[PDB]
């Protein structure tokens, strides 16, 4: 894999704090996946 | 009738034949095979020089050939240039004077 | 024949006519104003016949006491359509030396 | 006979037409401009040999 | 062609510009109780009509009046009125013809659009062949 | 054959004009009522078709008038109105007109530089060995 | 075999506004 | 000709501005009793003239009084109060002046947009063959 | 022959409101 | 046209022009 | 080798134009609370990946709904009101979706900048020594 | 003769008439100096011939 | 031809038939 | 595959077995 | 008679004249609100048998100045650098060409 | 692919189908 | 000409 | 012209002018 | 060094009976100093 | 000169002379080498000439 | 640089971090 | 060395990037009272330098906090209000703000104008005598 994703966009340039994104998608961002 | 462009074009190109036409239509082969033999003739080789013998030749070919050139231009040039005559039928009211010039200049037994 | 006349066609009177149409079209949205002025249209098939005139516009509205004949809405519509065919003119009569002289140069 | 057309004031006759006409007509002249360069070239090229 | 457009959007240029001078003519006569002619102005209406004679412009065939009864106020002493006392004043409606001069606006400024999109086409349809 | 571009591009040319032309008689003709309620325009639109038996041209077939019933106002002033005082307007959408005006001009131009692209090919094949 | 309809406005909205005439569509 | 083009557009633009400058004096000059000149100001309109007989200029011909009687004022106290104590003002009418502002403000913007059009025309025409 | 007049406001009125004064009017026919 | 259009008439009375 | 800059900017050109549709789905659905089958509509948002291991190009790998809570309004009298007279509405928020709107539209023209200069570079290469 | 009075503002001269002569007379010109050349190449041909 | 009370801008002379509107 | 994607496919639902059953 | 005066004719002058009547136009346009400045204006015909055989006017005013002095009329004077700078590249065409005429018969090609 | 991409539904309501 | 124009010189 | 042209005045008075 | 010279804009096109620029200023116009 | 005081910034240079006079210069030299390369030929052809 | 920069955090509170 | 336009002027827009994102930070927290670290956020600063000792890059050697008071709000029933009533907010100033934004975008666009006509000079280099 090793494989970098995510929603890009405004959705995205926010604070952790919104919870806007799902956690499934937002580990996905790591690299871990 | 072709259009204007192309016609242009037909002319120009054939304008770059005019030595073909003067070394195997016209007086021009006789006279400098003449000459040619009677340089040889004389023990000089080249004094006559080959530029000097077509100068001549080129000199002869018109003052001869006039009437052949006569017939064309009042029976092909004039009539195109007046719009009394297409581009093909004056180019073929060129040939019959030649024709007919190179016709009687030549042999039975050649053409048989 | 090969001639400029043959060569050339009739775009070489088009381009004086769409000149001589945006002149009468300039005059007429400049006299908009001033009263007592009709407006001038010209005739392409006249400018046409006298290659191979200066009419007057009947108005679709009244005056209002001027008596200027001018419609500024034709106008405007009238100059744009003009200045887009004479472009168009002059594109057709500058290709016909375009080719005339890649004819002759034989490049 | 379209660029004419177009040019008179034909209503009937439209610009992208008379424009793909002119195209294909100049590619057609420069299509014979360059075979008859090639039918000189060898000419002159046949004349320029022993024999 | 592209050309054919200007003919067509032009003529609704010209269209609008009818009903926008009648309901100004309109709105400068809704209390108008005398008039030359010897008619009391009534109310009076463009009638658009498309001349199919594709391409469909649009013309003025003529301009027609209201059919609504003129509105009668008894004005016993003025001149004008009759034995009765009622003199007769158009029946203009002030709120139609806002609502014509607004539509006649937004009509007339949507045609320019079109001709401003015709106009680049046949541009670009130039540049072709350069 | 040696400018078999030129024909689908040339044909696409041709029939973005003519949904330009309908476009603008439909929004030239958004407000005239005519007579009748039969008679009345209706909003019209180009179809166009693609025989697929290399290139497949884009072929007009014909104007076909919108199926959208028509657009009916009460107004029991108009003299060409009905019994329940209505005149019925033509089915023309302002948005779908702009999406067209939008649509059409830039299909059309797309086309032009196909078009002007093909022509460079066919300049640079006349290259080929010089 | 052809494939022939409106183009624009008219076909690119949901079969239910039901703008196109059916022998059309 | 296109440059006779920029003499008639160019001769709109100083009719125009000439236009404005008047309306200019008289909105100044609408409640004015004195004068430098032992007379009261009286409204002030540019004559337009074409001398049609091509493109045919417009060209001012001078400064034109309205002749509509000066609005008298009855002052009684005012120190320029006739026999009668009547004061008398310029006659300018404040809707037709708006009127000439809105007038003349579009027919000079329109005369830029005809000339600005020419010239584009004379510089493709400069393209011509090369 | 040479045509003119007062424009815009004034022009645009219908002749009973004598705005335009009586030789200026005239202009508006015809003049050499 | 030939000839230039007519003027327009704005009469006060119609019964006099 | 160029070509692969064609593949990675198209890549990204189709990833902004799905951005760019879920958007605009966003803004006409962000009203609805009905929905085609049986769920009410939830913000949509294009998922970019980059398979990093030469050039990388950017993937779309499926749509994924927004999590926020959907907004609850009290419409007591509404159909689809539940127990409590609650109904509920997507979650799309307008400041975002607008960010969206730009984001992608500036983003899919820079590539098309790219593209087009990369396929000059290309160009050049090929006039390389003569 | 059209460019000069064009050239030193005279009024009653078109910018179409100045660039339609013009490119007449270079058409002309480029055909006097292409016939030229075919008649000079021709006489070099039949002079420069091995006889 | 189409609206069937359509007006006309000549003057009243009730001796001539308008021409101006389109009187069939 | 990434977790809650959507799917481009009518959703599977209750009414008419057909779906409740058909995997 | 082979000569660059005769070859070049009036359009080597007519270059000049038009440069300098841009300068003569632009110094108005820039000091239209200096007051006191009256507007300058060049005579063509003047200048251009000057140049071609080995100063500029005064510019009246249509209408009066508002107490400054200054007669520079912005809006005439952006009409008149306009028409010079086609008319000066017109020219620049006609001379360019006259030197590619040239070009051509001595290279006869 | 060999097989024409399919055409798109957007039904009215998805149980109707 | 214009009859009666105003003039533009102290009276 | 080949005279400048005057300034305009604006006098309180014609008559001190 | 024959030059004019005055206040641009709004101060100037009044009339002079305003008395807003300077005397001094104000007779530089006719093209002393 | 003109190219040298231009460069230079001089004031009172203006490029429309620079211009011409460069282009004077060019027409000038061109003919001064076809005037060489035709008399050149001309000798070429002469002394090649067999006696 | 050889090792990849570190991903922004944006905390509410800093000292949960 | 006409490349080293490219890092001045690079180093220009990198600059006025972070103004203005500093810019944004303050509009954003003009009114935010508490802070995820405390401190009573104060409005933010780039510092641009320019080392002089050719051509002279500009770089941000960082953030310093504007010296201005914070603003002191009396609302004692405030969780956050001190022993006499007062919470602190920051001291972000609009009016200095609106030029911070004003000015960032004008500097970063001329930037640009400057690269690309100095990217211009190098082409025409290129083509030198060749």
């Amino acid at each position: 894999g090793n494989m970098v994703a995510g929603i890009p966009g405004a959705l995205s340039n926010q604070p952790p704090a919104d919870a806007s994104i799902p956690q499934d998608v937002a580990q996905m961002k790591d690299g871990s996946v | 009738d072709y259009s204007v462009t192309l016609q242009i074009l037909a002319l120009m190109t054939m304008l770059g034949f005019l030595p073909a036409m003067v070394i195997l239509m016209t007086s021009f082969t006789r006279i400098v095979v003449v000459m040619s033999i009677l340089r040889q003739a004389m023990g000089l080789q080249q004094t006559p020089s080959n530029q000097v013998i077509i100068g001549i030749a080129l000199f002869l070919t018109f003052f001869v050939m006039s009437p052949v050139l006569n017939e064309i231009n009042d029976k092909a040039v004039q009539p195109y240039l007046n719009e009394q005559v297409t581009a093909r039928e004056a180019f073929d009211a060129a040939q019959a004077p030649m024709k007919a010039f190179m016709l009687k200049q030549t042999r039975i037994k050649d053409l048989e | 024949a090969i001639s400029f006349d043959n060569a050339l066609g009739i775009h070489q009177h088009t381009v004086g006519v769409r000149e001589r149409n945006a002149e009468v079209i300039s005059t007429n949205i400049a006299q908009a104003n001033t009263p007592g002025y009709k407006a001038r249209g010209l005739d392409f098939a006249k400018e046409l016949q006298a290659a191979t005139d200066k009419l007057y516009r009947l108005p679709t509205q009244p005056d209002t006491g001027d008596g200027n004949t001018v419609d500024l809405d034709l106008e405007r519509n009238l100059f744009m359509q003009n200045q887009i065919r004479h472009q168009a003119s002059l594109d057709f009569l500058g290709s016909k030396f375009k080719n005339l002289t890649k004819a002759i140069k034989g490049e | 006979d379209l660029q004419t057309r177009f040019d008179r004031g034909d209503a009937d006759v439209s610009l992208s037409d008379v424009m793909i006409a002119r195209n294909k007509s100049s590619v057609a002249f420069d299509a014979t401009v360059q075979i008859r360069n090639k039918l000189v070239e060898a000419y002159k090229d046949l004349m320029n040999m022993p024999v | 062609s592209l050309f054919n457009v200007f003919n067509v959007t032009g003529s609704a240029m010209s269209a609008e510009s009818v009903r926008l001078n009648t309901t100004s003519s309109n709105l400068a006569n809704a209390d108008s109780v005398s008039s030359s002619a010897k008619d009391t102005y009534k109310a009076r209406h463009a009638v658009f009509g498309a001349e199919l004679s594709d391409t469909v412009p649009v013309k003025v065939m003529g301009i027609v009046e209201s059919d609504k009864p003129l509105s009668a106020e008894y004005n016993p002493d003025h001149p004008l009125a009759n034995e009765e006392g009622y003199i007769y004043k158009p029946n203009v409606n002030v709120m139609e013809e806002m609502a014509n001069m607004i539509s006649a606006s937004r009509a007339y400024q949507t045609n320019v659009q079109v001709a401003d999109s015709s106009k680049q086409m046949l541009l670009r349809t130039l540049q072709m062949g350069q």
